[PDB]
């Protein structure tokens, strides 16, 4: 199929937000993430957040672009793979 | 402690003067207000109780910081009863109020218990540098966030619970905030405690320039009890130094003065002294909790808080300028709060380095032979 | 680069404005200056190389950065072949001095030509702000080590090479630096420049306040071409505040003040201006090459580097007080130098972190609806 | 015999040093060295250097007191091993 992958959803990132901007990425398709890194600036009503990585890996691909308003919770953001050999996996979707 | 890591994952929401003003004054909705607190408290609790967490062990120990983390446990546990409970009921907002009064009763004995802690590791282990700079970025965040608490809880209960002070006010915010009037109040009380003492206290002389309308009092939105705290603090600190450099003297005491500004931006109060300043070297530790009283530091924090900043500049031999710098605008200031995180978790978890630039050596080599 | 790599892991070894006192006026051995100069001068390029190796790809591209890498390989090579010869040859020092020249010389378009570097990389890729601290980190490294390269061959040369002009100088260090004589040169200078372009200029006054010796002259040990330089651009910053302030105005021109103090550890010098002021928002930027000419942070480079420091306040809507400070102490007037090591790596290795402390939302939430 | 260990050797940390104080350690036995972290402040002469960490490991026994003055090139100030489970073989000195 394709190789082992993870699918970064929108979590809600305080307690009343139910959707968020993706205003900007912060990591570009290629680029390793170590647990903690800053992966993408998300703004709601309420505040801008430095949306972090929460599980180590490579950028695979990026499903919302940049600039994208008003993203539901759990809409996957990007892809994820442990191997870089296999983000070419995905240039493909 | 899993609803702890849970809620120390969201992150805060800052409020501007212009939100907590346009809110009481126009809106006024205790719903609202419930709902918001209800879960914001708990975030920034759990944001804070992550970070005591992350304090070296020896420190993390010490009775007083159990007893401070035992209390916003108690805190949490207590707003977190109502992540389910209807606004649509009187009962449910009679009841929250009396929760935030009993939580603000809690906190009330916070920034010395705290303190107390610090005091014992310091006393008890001794002082290193570095590990003191990560128990300073520790307090500066715990007292900011504690800070913040109180403001979200005072705008809640002068809202919506009743002895009616201050009338025009909108909760603690003053929509017309004459910053002189305040400099005259932080000096008067901080010079009765130097006569008290000192049996004498240098004169206050004030000048303002207002740049939008040149001859109208300067007028700020703000909290005047914030502001009143940082004038205190410096005042005193002007004054004791005067009063200390000119005892011995007789030429009698030099004035303490305050310009008070407002450009676009920045609404800027310098007070100077001849009290004989401080040398470059000592400035930025006057700032750190555990050479320290902790007025100066707590002074700058609630500066921070709205966006605003309090710097400090000496002549060593001559004396010392001190500005706070507020907004202008109410639109422009927003809470600055602390948010538990990698970045935060990173500053506990830094172990030290070598320096980036050098060092020379304490016996340098004689260069005459 | 084996050889860059071993002498960049080599630590710099930081001199004191005592320990070149003390060896022009007492020893003035040309054999132990060479000796230690043919070795630190090395390692001092290296350290620098390195860095510049670490710099973001798009711009170690840029010719003008190769040309400056090419520059520093050349004079680190030219300075090796002196790592075997022997001072008890007059040859040998005649033949090192004339190589300090060269190099010199060949580092003359140093500073424009990595400026010119940095402004082709920002008009062709655009500006970050995180970039931005990275760039600013290493161009104050940058800056600073080549000042110091100019420090020891300046010695080096006026010490043992001969136009006799300050002759009571020790190379190019005054031991007797009269500091307000240089604030007016520095002001007599900026202010041709001011008349020449705006036909007006404000007037200087000077105030001394000499703590241990009440009313002598201020005297310090230094070198007067780094005051002059960093009084020459506060002067000229504060007098173009001043008349494009007034020249639309009635009153006519506030004079430009300077204070000089002098205590236990400090020389402050502070210039008072009346034009109007920066907000508090944009003052760290003016430091920012990027943003940027380079006068201030050049000058505040000028100012750390013997320990001294160069600060600005600034009260938006009347004006800008500026302050120098320099150690009272040649004992204690160390250089300050940039040193390659892990943590200076890291500084160009680090990739952007979520923000420590909470931002708001660029549209908040309306709280009156 | 022992299990497998390096010495750390005073190196030359400046052109002209011969000899170096060791100021104070800045790690204690049983912690993890990763490359690059701070191990000791040491002074000469000419300066006052934070010697770095070569290799990745674990501090086993520090050969050298700080506070020790006019350590040679060349001394061993402290061994490094590669597992945590081999520190205790070492304390025996
Ligand atoms: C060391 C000198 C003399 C001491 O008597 C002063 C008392 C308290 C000092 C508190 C400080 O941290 C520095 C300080 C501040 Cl903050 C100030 O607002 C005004 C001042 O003049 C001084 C100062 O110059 O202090
Ligand atoms: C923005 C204002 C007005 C501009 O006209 C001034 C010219 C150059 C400014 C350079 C600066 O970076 C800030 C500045 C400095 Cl450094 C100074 O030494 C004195 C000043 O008064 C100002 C200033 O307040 O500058
Ligand atoms: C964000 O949710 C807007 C909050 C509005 C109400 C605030 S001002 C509560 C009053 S303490
Ligand atoms: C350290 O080795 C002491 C150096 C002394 C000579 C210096 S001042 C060279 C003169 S540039
Ligand atoms: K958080
Ligand atoms: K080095």
């Amino acid at each position: 199929s394709y190789p082992p992958h993870m699918q970064v959803l929108l979590p809600a990132l305080s307690p009343t937000m139910t959707m968020g901007t993706v205003q900007r990425w912060e990591k570009k398709v290629g680029e390793k993430l170590s647990e903690g890194d800053l992966l993408a600036e998300i703004e709601t009503d309420k505040a801008t957040i430095g949306f972090e990585v929460q599980e180590e890996g490579y950028l695979a691909k990026i499903l919302v672009p940049e600039g994208t308003r008003d993203v539901p919770l759990g809409t996957p953001l990007c892809i994820i793979v442990e191997k870089e050999a296999d983000i070419s996996a995905f240039a493909d979707y | 402690p899993k609803q702890i890591e849970r809620y120390s994952r969201f992150s805060p929401s800052p409020l501007s003067i212009k939100q907590f003003l346009d809110f009481g004054r126009d809106n006024a909705c205790e719903k609202t207000s419930y709902m918001f607190l209800r879960k914001e408290l708990p975030v920034r609790l759990a944001n804070t109780m992550r970070e005591v967490n992350l304090l070296p062990d020896n420190l993390l120990n010490r009775p007083s910081v159990g007893l401070v983390q035992s209390w916003y446990m108690q805190s949490f546990l207590e707003l977190l009863e109502y992540e389910n409970k209807s606004p649509e009921d009187p009962q449910v907002l009679d009841n929250f109020l009396q929760v935030l009064i009993k939580v603000r009763n809690r906190h009330n004995d916070v920034v010395p218990t705290m303190a107390q802690g610090v005091i014992e590791y310091k006393e008890k282990f001794g002082f290193d540098p570095f590990i003191s700079t990560n128990i300073q970025y520790f307090l500066d965040r715990f007292y900011t966030n504690r800070i913040s608490f109180r403001m979200l809880i005072n705008q809640h209960t002068l809202l919506f619970g009743t002895n009616p002070v201050h009338p025009k006010h909108i909760g603690s915010i003053d929509p017309t905030c004459n910053v002189a009037d305040v400099v005259k109040d932080a000096y008067e009380t901080a010079k009765m405690l130097c006569e008290q003492y000192y049996l004498v206290a240098p004169e206050l002389e004030v000048e303002e320039f207002n740049a939008k309308a040149p001859d109208k009092p300067i007028q700020v939105v703000y909290v005047p009890s914030h502001l009143f705290h940082m004038l205190f603090e410096l005042f005193k600190n002007s004054m004791r130094a005067t009063v200390e450099l000119y005892e011995d003297r007789k030429e009698g005491y030099p004035a303490v003065k305050t310009l008070v500004t407002l450009g676009k931006e920045d609404l800027s109060i310098k007070i100077s002294d001849l009290g004989g300043g401080v040398p470059l070297r000592k400035i930025d530790r006057l700032f750190n909790y555990m050479y320290s009283g902790y007025g100066l530091p707590i002074s700058r924090l609630y500066a921070r808080y709205f966006q605003g900043d309090l710097k400090l500049y000496s002549m060593e031999g001559v004396g010392t300028d001190a500005v706070i710098y507020l907004k202008a605008l109410s639109s422009e200031s927003f809470e600055r709060l602390p948010v538990f995180n990698k970045s935060a978790w990173r500053h506990y978890k830094t172990t030290p380095e070598a320096d980036d630039w050098s060092n020379p050596s304490s016996e340098p080599r004689d260069a005459s032979k």
